[PDB]
């Protein structure tokens, strides 16, 4: 009998399929260290101001200095160039 | 050569017209939707009954009519 | 016979005949006066 | 207890039902009201389902339709050898075929149209043929149109017998349920009958006629002065002195010295290389040994005694843990459903077709077959169409069987059940391979596009840059060069020239074959392939497995197998049926085949076939530009389509120009298709509206009142259209092309 | 007076991928009842065969649609009754059909008409009449 | 949710409501017809928008008539 | 072999050899993500940590520089950089998905039908510090793989 | 190319992922 | 009341398929609860493949 109202979380299949609520398997110590130095990166709001900001500023220095023996359009133009189809 | 196209472009004027005229003056209503304005301009169609529906709405005509003023132009 | 006769005269059957002999007959005009672009 | 089951006289022969259109179906029957009505009429005339329900009536029907059908094939035939015994240049193309085209149609001479008869050579002049007759008749050792003749008149007797055996077994004399579900007898006939005992006398006239004529053609010997078939027959000293184990007779064959008949029964492999085709000597061994294993293999099924399976027993005895019952049941359904039957035939027929066009083009039977270039890019491409063709109706009555014949309460079936119980399972993961195939072959040529276009040809998927060598295909080439001398001992040479390594063969310094290598561009193209075809089997494959039923329409079984939709609601319905799913599959197969066919193209072209020199150097068509072109889809545009569409583009003024006129009337029916996929039959119904108005307004309305094409018409319509266009346009181009420059 | 809905077994089935998802966990789903003389194979509205036990019958389904597919299937061709409900997530069922013990097909005092016009429907107003209002010609 | 209307052209013959795949429709009462019995729409929060109904109704200009309205989980037909 | 999920055939899916065998069930309830009752931070940590490290292989391997000796680190940065926007799609997905008071909307179920705690990593802040470990592992592990290789 | 080197990623790369991940907030809130 | 059996009467409700057409009275309907009680029958189906339909006394002229 696969049906019940008394609990209809059984009854619709809200099963965990692999959670394990085995405790943490970690070294406890690397864990007050993973704890204590991640933290600052845990509040999505200002997470968010972070990863916006330091991408887009990191991002335009490395656009800004990239030199040309990275970028062709930075390096730029090297033959001479030719003419147009009308002498243009 | 002058001639046959500028025919041609009479053809796709007087075709593209077709499209846009017929679908302004039916868009009240037709025999095959005479209610056609309860449904407004724009409606995926009107089901399979009474024969098949699809792409009766004016806002079809103008959908149709895009292809041939595409066709005129080009 | 009356039913092949019925059966001859439905729209295909009727058709062919039909669009046989009008071919026949502007095929030959082409024949006997090919190349008319005047009249 | 199987026997000869028949009833007498059960239809009258009568022409009442021709007077009476759409007798066959009881709506039908009533007459017209409608335009829609004429439609019907033509879309459900063989549909004998919808006629009849009794299985027996049924299966008369299709019975003598199958007659009707052999009766088209022999009369069909009968024309093509009619054809080449008086209007063909066969007896002038014998003494010359690297140079003679091969033609047998000449037009009348009207408005112009002689032009198509062209200066084919041999003192003849008509249109080229590609469908490889000569080839044939030659291989036959036919020599004379007399010979010719005499075929077409037994051709046009077998037509004859063919369509009084239809009307004999539904009129007079028709086989009852029974005797058609005899599936044993069947196989059993058919195996060792028509396949054995065609193979065997084949071989006896590959023995007798068609080996000593060749022998003679080859020598040099004029065709009028060959000794005819029959004195090979009278006289077996002329068949000794070719092959002298002809003079111990068929003694050495009931001694078992079969090693004695070695000259004559051979397995050389590759060519013949002073006819370009396979050594006519290890066909007729092959036809031999085939028919030897078909004659036993039509003696494995019980009939009348004691020996031999039943089928059901076979199918009943396979099943496993994954899978439960298995195949119990399945002997019910494959003889109570003639569309689960026509299913499977149709998968494996379509099938096999494809096959034999990479079989004859790798390993060319027939004597100057292989540098007929344009007949072989023909042949290829036309076993494409009619194999994808075929493939693409097993979906439909496969999607047909699970409507209207699937019966989970009388015809049970654990593997069919079990494949239902987990469609969504099946679907998903094709669909994701779909995904995966797609991004990783086509996007690797958008990739490359790019690159190219960037000025960065080094960052391409190419043979000189990132390389992409299929190796897996590169080592199987290797084996079958090697196989001759180590694993196939008896075997002299490889099997086909294709195997990378061996040599070349030429016939009239044209390239016949050569070791064909693969590169980075056949990884590409291949990996194209193998994503048309998935995609291809997922909207197919999907059609069936949701023809009953779906999470959006759980009933959808009772709206039939082909119906436009189930209305605007749901969001949306249209084309659920799996009709629909066989209409969008078409496109696919249509695409899929396309490149199949383009990528044949491009390759003979360009590494495979063209001109030897006198010290052997080697002028292909298009000079090996396939591996560096046919990488980005720039390079198709350019080096393949706008390049080779040269010669149909200026085909006017020549006897080609009918491919000119054909190329711009296939790209007029595929634009035309469009008209009916892009729009719907409501805005059609209206505009035919204001039209009958007018008739009205003069008093010529039809009592026939003009109805719109219904939905699932427009779609047939459309697909229809676009095929002939689309595939037409593909042959005028290809034709041209290859008559020109081959 | 609406039929119950306690606990009752379900058809033989060896399961599919055609049955509930999340949206019955968090949104609702329905159940269907039905008393069949004899045990007998029937198709599943999700796909594949079940049989159907004799006597009471109860079945989990994930739209209103797939039950009255079902419940069509049994009337026409098991010639047997059939009721279904919808089940919230918070236990809370809710009797659907046949809505007042009788199916909607005849006619039965007690119901009330809803959404009845009394008018042709040529008639509706045309849409500029009703601009600006909220309501459409077929409101009225 | 869709609106289904019945109009008074109904002739009661019970088409649409054996039609529909989510049970909208019901007869009623009434005393305009022969069959003295009129169509009716309580239930159109299950009303998926097929118009199976339509395809049935027998009157010179449909007696029921549905109009393609707000979507729902229900009237998209969904089962997730 | 092939059963009904859990034992009912009317859930929409199966249980077979791949969905739920002992070696399957255990290597899944072994990952990071499906250890319900330990630390959502720590499971980030790890998270980035394989992640992070795996993005420096086809980054440098295959970019516009694969060929130069700019190659090992113009690919470790672009494999930070994927880092760097992966992590907003993270938070953005959290900032949508998860309110501030919600409770978990993880199963409170097991296979068994017990109740227990659900995974806290379906809440506003067991993800934001779910995803603020994968910012920190990910960075960190495009560094390690970038410190095996070249250097 | 001092300031093409600024605002090409900048309106190519930044401003769109900035409007993407504004967008996406502003449809999926209730 | 109503038009006689086989009257001709042109139809006159804008939405018909027989709109402005004709066809033969069947019957008229004599219960005065009604509200469309005129039967008529006409030579061409519409596209429902229907034949006859139920008319208002206002709805219908004999001609
Ligand atoms: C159906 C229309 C049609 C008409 C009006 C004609 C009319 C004619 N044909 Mg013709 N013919 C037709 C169909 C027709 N034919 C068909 C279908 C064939 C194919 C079998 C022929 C084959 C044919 C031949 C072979 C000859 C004619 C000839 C003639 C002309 C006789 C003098 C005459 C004007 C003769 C003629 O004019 O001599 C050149 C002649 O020799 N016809
Ligand atoms: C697949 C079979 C096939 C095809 C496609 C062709 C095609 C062709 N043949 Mg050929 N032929 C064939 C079989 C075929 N043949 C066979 C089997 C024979 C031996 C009997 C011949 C003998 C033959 C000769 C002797 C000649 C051709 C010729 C031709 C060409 C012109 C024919 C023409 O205009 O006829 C004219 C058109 C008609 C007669 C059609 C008349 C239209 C009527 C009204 C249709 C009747 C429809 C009716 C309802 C059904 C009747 C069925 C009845 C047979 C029971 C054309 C390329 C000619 C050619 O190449 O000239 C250079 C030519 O002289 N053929
Ligand atoms: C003159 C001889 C004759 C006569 C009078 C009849 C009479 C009858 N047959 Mg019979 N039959 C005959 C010969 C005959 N048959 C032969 C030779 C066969 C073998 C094929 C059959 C096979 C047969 C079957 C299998 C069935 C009948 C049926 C019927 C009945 C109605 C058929 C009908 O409407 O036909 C009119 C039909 C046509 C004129 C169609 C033309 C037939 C040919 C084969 C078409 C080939 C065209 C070809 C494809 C070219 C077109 C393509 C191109 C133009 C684009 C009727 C009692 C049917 C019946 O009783 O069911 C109720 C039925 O199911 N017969
Ligand atoms: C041995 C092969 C075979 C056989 C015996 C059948 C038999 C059948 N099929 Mg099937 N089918 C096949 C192959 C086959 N099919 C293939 C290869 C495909 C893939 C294209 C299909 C796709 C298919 C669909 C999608 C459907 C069927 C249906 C049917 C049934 C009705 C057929 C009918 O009345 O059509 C009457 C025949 C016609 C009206 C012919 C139409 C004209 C064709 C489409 C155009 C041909 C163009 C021509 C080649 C070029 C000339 C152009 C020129 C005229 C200008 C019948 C049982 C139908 C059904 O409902 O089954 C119950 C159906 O809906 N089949
Ligand atoms: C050229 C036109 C075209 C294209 C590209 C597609 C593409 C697709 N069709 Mg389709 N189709 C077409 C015409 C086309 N169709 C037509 C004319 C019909 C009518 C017959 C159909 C009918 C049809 C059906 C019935 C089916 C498909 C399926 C598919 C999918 C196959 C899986 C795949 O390769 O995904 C990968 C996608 C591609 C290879 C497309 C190109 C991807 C580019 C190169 C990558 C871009 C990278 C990145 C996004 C850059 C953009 C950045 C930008 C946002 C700034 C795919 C999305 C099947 C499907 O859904 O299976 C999953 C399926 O069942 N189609
Ligand atoms: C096609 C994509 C791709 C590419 C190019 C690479 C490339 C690389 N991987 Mg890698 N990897 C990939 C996908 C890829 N990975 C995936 C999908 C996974 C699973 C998540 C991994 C998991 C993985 C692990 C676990 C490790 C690597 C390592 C390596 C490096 C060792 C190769 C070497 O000896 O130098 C190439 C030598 C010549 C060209 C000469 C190399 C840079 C190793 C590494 O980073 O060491 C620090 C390592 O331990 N890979
Ligand atoms: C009016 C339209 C317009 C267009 C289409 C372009 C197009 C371009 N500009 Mg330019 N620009 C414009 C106005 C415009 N400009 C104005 C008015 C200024 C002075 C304020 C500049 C100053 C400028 C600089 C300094 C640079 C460019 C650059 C570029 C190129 C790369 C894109 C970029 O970085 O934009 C830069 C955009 C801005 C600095 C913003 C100013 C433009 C206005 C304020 C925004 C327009 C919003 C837009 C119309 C939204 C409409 C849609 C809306 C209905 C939702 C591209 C060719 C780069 C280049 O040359 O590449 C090689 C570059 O380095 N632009
Ligand atoms: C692929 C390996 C393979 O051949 O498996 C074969 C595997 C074993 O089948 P059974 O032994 O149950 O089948 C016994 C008979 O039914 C077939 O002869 O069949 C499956 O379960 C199909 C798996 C589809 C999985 C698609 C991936
Ligand atoms: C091309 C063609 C044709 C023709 C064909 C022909 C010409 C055929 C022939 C055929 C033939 C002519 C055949 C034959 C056959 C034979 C056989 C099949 C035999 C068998 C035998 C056996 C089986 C044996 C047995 C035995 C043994 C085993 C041991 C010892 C004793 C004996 C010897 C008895 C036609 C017109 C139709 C059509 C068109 C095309
Ligand atoms: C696929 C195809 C095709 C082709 C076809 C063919 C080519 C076929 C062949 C077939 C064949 C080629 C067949 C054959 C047959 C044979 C047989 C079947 C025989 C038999 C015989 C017999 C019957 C014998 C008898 C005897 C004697 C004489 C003595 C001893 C004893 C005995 C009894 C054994 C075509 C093009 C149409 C197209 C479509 C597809
Ligand atoms: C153009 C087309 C229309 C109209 C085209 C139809 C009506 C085809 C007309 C076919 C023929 C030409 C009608 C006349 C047939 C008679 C046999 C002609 C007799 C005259 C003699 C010359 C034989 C629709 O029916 C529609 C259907 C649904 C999807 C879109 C399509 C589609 O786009
Ligand atoms: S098929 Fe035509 S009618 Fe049916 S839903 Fe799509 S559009 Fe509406
Ligand atoms: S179908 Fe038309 S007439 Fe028949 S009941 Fe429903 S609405 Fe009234």
């Amino acid at each position: 009998v696969y049906f019940d109202l008394e609990d209809l979380g059984n009854t619709t299949g809200q099963w965990d399929l692999y959670g394990s609520d085995a405790p943490s398997p970690y070294n406890s110590l690397q864990s007050k260290f993973f704890e204590t130095f991640a933290a600052p990166f845990t509040k999505r709001g200002l997470l968010l101001k972070f990863l916006i900001l330091g991408g887009g500023s990191t991002l335009a220095y490395f656009s800004a200095t990239a030199s040309g023996d990275i970028l062709p359009i930075k390096k730029g133009p090297q033959l001479p160039p030719q003419l147009g189809p009308r002498l243009g | 050569g002058d001639f046959l196209v500028h025919h041609a472009i009479a053809l796709g004027l007087h075709t593209t017209t077709l499209i846009l005229v017929k679908g302004a003056l039916d868009a009240r209503g037709s025999k095959l939707m005479p209610d056609k304005k309860d449904f407004g301009y724009s409606f995926p169609c009107d089901g399979p009954g009474r024969g098949g529906t699809c792409d009766i709405s004016a806002w079809d005509a103008f959908y149709l009519a895009v292809f041939w003023m595409l066709n005129t132009i080009g | 016979m009356r039913d092949l006769k019925t059966y001859l005269s439905v729209a295909p059957v009727a058709s062919t005949l039909w669009f046989a002999a009008l071919a026949g007959l502007l095929i030959e005009i082409n024949r006997f006066f090919p190349d008319a672009l005047t009249f | 207890e199987v026997k000869i089951l028949v009833d007498r006289d059960p239809i009258k022969t009568s022409f009442e039902q021709w007077a009476k259109p759409g007798h066959f179906s009881r709506t039908i029957a009533k007459g017209p009201d409608t335009t829609t009505w004429i439609w019907n009429l033509h879309a459900d005339a063989h549909d004998f389902d919808s006629h009849t329900s009794d299985l027996e009536e049924i299966s008369r029907k299709v019975f003598s339709a199958h007659f009707g059908q052999l009766s088209i094939i022999f009369l069909w035939l009968s024309g093509m050898y009619f054809h080449g015994a008086r209007f063909s240049n066969y007896e002038a193309w014998l003494n010359d075929p690297t140079h003679i085209r091969p033609s047998a149609q000449v037009v009348w001479p009207i408005v112009g149209q002689e032009i198509l008869n062209g200066d084919v050579g041999g003192g003849f002049r008509g249109i080229q043929i590609t469908s490889g007759f000569f080839q044939i008749w030659r291989a036959s050792g036919i020599t004379s149109e007399l010979q010719l003749y005499c075929t077409a008149i037994g051709a046009l007797v077998f037509a004859a017998l063919m369509l009084f055996a239809g009307w004999f077994h539904y009129h007079k004399a028709a086989p009852k349920l029974v005797w058609f579900q005899d599936v044993e007898s069947m196989l059993n006939h058919h195996l060792a009958g028509l396949l054995g005992l065609g193979s065997l006398s084949w071989a006896g006239h590959q023995i007798h006629v068609s080996l000593p004529i060749n022998q003679f053609l080859n020598a040099g010997v004029d065709p009028k002065e060959i000794p005819l078939p029959h004195e090979f027959i009278l006289n077996r000293d002329l068949l000794a002195q070719l092959y002298p184990s002809f003079a111990e007779g068929a003694t050495p064959f009931f001694t078992l010295n079969w090693s004695k008949y070695a000259d004559f029964l051979t397995f050389r492999g590759g060519l013949d290389p002073l006819t370009g085709g396979l050594w006519l000597t290890d066909i007729a061994h092959h036809h031999l040994a085939i028919a030897i294993l078909f004659l036993i293999a039509g003696h494995m099924y019980r009939t009348n005694w004691g020996i031999g399976h039943g089928i059901k027993d076979i199918l009943e005895a396979h099943k496993g843990p994954f899978t439960g019952q298995g195949h119990k049941g399945l002997y019910e359904i494959l003889t109570t459903s003639w569309h689960a039957q026509l299913s499977i035939n149709l998968a494996m027929l379509g099938s096999l077709t494809i096959i034999v066009a990479h079989h004859m083009y790798a390993m060319p039977p027939y004597p100057y077959l292989a540098t007929d270039y344009g007949t072989q890019l023909s042949l290829f491409t036309h076993h494409m169409w009619i194999g994808g063709f075929l493939i693409v109706g097993a979906a439909a009555h496969a999607a047909i069987f699970m409507v209207r014949d699937y019966d989970p309460t009388t015809r049970y079936n654990d593997l069919l059940d079990r494949v239902l119980r987990h469609r969504d399972a099946i679907i998903s993961h094709l669909n994701w391979v779909c995904i995966f195939l797609g991004f990783h072959s086509f996007g690797l040529y958008i990739h490359n596009d790019t690159m190219s276009a960037l000025g960065r040809p080094q960052d391409m998927f190419s043979d000189t840059a990132i390389q992409l060598q299929p190796v897996f295909a590169q080592w199987i080439q290797n084996t079958h060069a090697l196989a001759p001398g180590t694993t196939a001992p008896g075997a002299t040479t490889s099997t086909s020239l294709t195997w990378g390594g061996g040599d070349l063969v030429s016939v009239g310094g044209k390239v016949a074959l050569l070791p064909i290598p693969l590169g980075t561009a056949d990884f590409l193209v291949h990996h194209i392939h193998a994503f048309t075809i998935h995609v291809t089997v997922l909207i197919l494959l999907k059609g069936v497995l949701f023809a009953r039923s779906s999470r959006l329409i759980p009933d959808k079984a009772n709206l039939g197998f082909r119906f436009p939709c189930d209305g605007p609601g749901r969001g949306g319905t249209c084309q659920v049926s799996a009709w629909d799913h066989v209409f969008l599959g078409l496109f696919w197969m249509y695409n899929a085949i396309s490149v199949v066919i383009f990528h044949f193209s491009w390759k003979m072209q360009s590494d495979v076939w063209g001109s030897i020199n006198d010290q052997g150097v080697v002028t292909h068509i298009t000079g090996g530009n396939f591996a560096q072109s046919s990488i980005t889809i720039n390079g198709w545009l350019r080096d393949f389509l706008w390049a080779q569409a040269s010669q149909v583009i200026q085909s006017y003024g020549s006897s080609l120009s009918a491919y000119g006129l054909f190329f711009l009337g296939a790209h007029f029916v595929w634009a035309f298709s469009l008209m009916f996929l892009f729009s719907g039959r409501g805005y059609w119904q209206e505009l035919i509206e204001s039209i009958v108005w007018a008739h009205n307004k003069l008093k010529v309305a039809p009592a026939t009142q003009p109805r719109a094409l219904s939905i699932v018409q427009g779609r047939a319509v459309g697909v229809t259209h676009y095929l002939l266009g689309g595939i037409a346009t593909t042959w005028a181009f290809f034709l041209a092309r290859i008559i020109a420059v081959g | 007076p609406p039929e119950l809905d306690p606990n009752t077994p379900s058809p033989i089935f060896g399961g599919s991928t055609g049955g509930l998802l999340r949206k019955a966990q968090v949104e609702e789903f329905y159940v269907i009842t039905w008393e069949s003389p004899k045990e007998q194979i029937f198709e599943m509205p999700t796909g594949g065969a079940a049989i159907m036990r004799e006597g009471p019958n109860l079945l989990k389904l994930a739209r209103k649609e797939q039950c009255l597919a079902l419940g069509t299937r049994l009337r026409s061709k098991y010639k047997i009754k059939y009721q279904f409900y919808r089940v919230f997530p918070s236990g809370e069922v809710q009797y659907l059909h046949p809505k007042d013990g009788v199916y909607p097909e005849k006619v039965n005092p007690g119901r009330q008409g809803v959404g009845v016009n009394f008018r042709s429907i040529g008639k509706n107003v045309s849409p500029i009449e009703v601009k600006f209002t909220g309501k459409q010609p077929y409101d009225l | 949710s869709h609106s289904v209307k019945i109009y008074d052209t109904c002739i009661g013959c019970t088409q649409c409501v054996r039609a529909c795949p989510t049970d909208v429709l019901e007869m009623i009462p009434w005393g305009g017809c022969k069959a003295k019995q009129i169509a009716s729409a309580p239930r159109t929060e299950d009303c998926v928008g097929c118009k199976r109904c339509e395809s049935a109704c027998p009157t010179d200009f449909l007696s029921v008539r549905v109009y393609l309205w707000h979507e729902t989980t229900r009237s998209m037909g969904l089962a997730y | 072999v092939v059963q009904p999920i859990n034992g009912d055939p009317f859930i929409g899916s199966l249980e077979t050899p791949v969905t739920s065998s002992p070696l399957v069930a255990w290597y899944l309830s072994n990952l990071p993500g499906y250890r319900t009752a330990v630390n959502p931070l720590l499971r980030g940590i790890e998270v980035g940590l394989a992640h992070g490290f795996l993005l420096v292989g086809p980054f440098v391997k295959a970019g516009p520089l694969r060929n130069t000796e700019i190659a090992g680190q113009a690919g470790s940065l672009a494999a930070g950089g994927l880092v760097v926007i992966l992590s907003i799609c993270l938070t953005i997905y959290g900032i949508s998905s998860f309110n501030e008071g919600d409770p978990s909307t993880a199963p409170s179920l097991t296979l068994t039908g017990r109740k227990k705690q659900p995974d806290q990593l379906q809440t506003a802040d067991g993800w934001a510090k779910f995803t603020g470990g994968f910012f920190f592992g990910g960075i960190s592990g495009v560094i390690w793989a970038f410190f095996l290789l070249y250097v | 190319i001092n300031l093409p080197s600024l605002f090409v990623p900048l309106v190519g790369l930044l401003f769109p992922a900035v409007a993407m991940a504004s967008l996406f907030l502003h449809v999926e809130k209730r | 009341i109503g038009p006689k059996r086989g009257a001709k009467v042109k139809i006159l409700r804008q939405e018909s398929y027989w709109y402005k057409g004709t066809g033969s009275v069947v019957a008229v309907d004599q219960d005065p609860n009604t509200r469309y009680p005129v039967v008529v029958r006409f030579n061409k189906v519409n596209y429902a493949n229907v034949s006859t339909n139920n008319y208002a006394l206002d709805e219908v002229e004999e001609v």
